[PDB]
């Protein structure tokens, strides 16, 4: 009954964020979930003299 | 051609008038400073938190 049927009013949960205190965090395993190699680099390097480089 | 005037005004006589003109001049300076949008910004790394390994 009132002033119009129906048409009702709502309340709507939005975003939401955390204030992660750091007095707790656990970090758990990590992974990956797949490959694909992009690029890499091989060789060496050495020291041909009496003294550490 | 300065030696023209020497001939016509004498040597001493501008001799030491040029000292006259060319003397040091030792001053305090006060006052102060202001520039327009310039670049400003601060860095900080806050206390530690007595978590980790």
């Amino acid at each position: 009954d009132g002033y119009r049927c129906g048409d009702k009013t709502a309340i709507k949960v939005s975003n939401f964020a955390y204030n992660l205190d750091p007095d707790s965090f656990k970090h758990g395993d990590v992974t990956q979930s797949d490959r694909q190699l992009v690029k890499t680099v091989v060789g060496w390097a050495v020291n041909d003299s009496d003294t550490p480089q | 051609d300065w030696n023209w005037t020497i001939q016509q005004n004498g040597l001493s006589t501008m001799q030491n008038n040029l000292a006259r003109v060319l003397r040091p001049v030792r001053a305090g300076i006060t006052g102060d400073f202001s520039a327009e949008s310039q670049f400003a910004g601060n860095i900080e790394i806050g206390a530690p938190v007595p978590l980790a390994a």
